[PDB]
């Protein structure tokens, strides 16, 4: 009587949401405050964060 | 008589003194010469007609 097509699933699925990275970003005002930059000056600047 | 006042950045200044009027001055005097004295003893100036 009955000819079972055989034919059985198995499934899964995959949640891909994020981005690798954050680039966090604390901008930087170089003159700053308690110091000083002249035209035609010479020096370093520097931020560690 | 020229004082120099700079910021906390600046320490290296060059400056070019020059007499423009020496010409006129030239009818009037024999022989004028201006000697500038510098910081602390220094005499780092010198001119004349
Ligand atoms: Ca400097």
């Amino acid at each position: 009587s009955v000819t079972s097509d055989r034919t059985y699933y198995g499934y899964g699925d995959v949640s891909v949401k994020n981005e690798p990275v954050n680039v966090v970003v604390s901008p930087f005002s170089f003159p700053g405050a308690n110091a000083s930059l002249s035209s035609g000056g010479q020096g370093v600047f520097k931020k560690p964060d | 008589w020229i004082r120099v006042v700079n910021q906390s950045d600046v320490e290296n200044v060059k400056l070019e003194i020059d007499w423009v009027n020496a010409n006129q001055a030239a009818n009037y005097f024999d022989y004028a010469r201006i000697l500038v004295t510098g910081p602390n003893g220094q005499v780092k100036g010198y001119l004349s007609l």
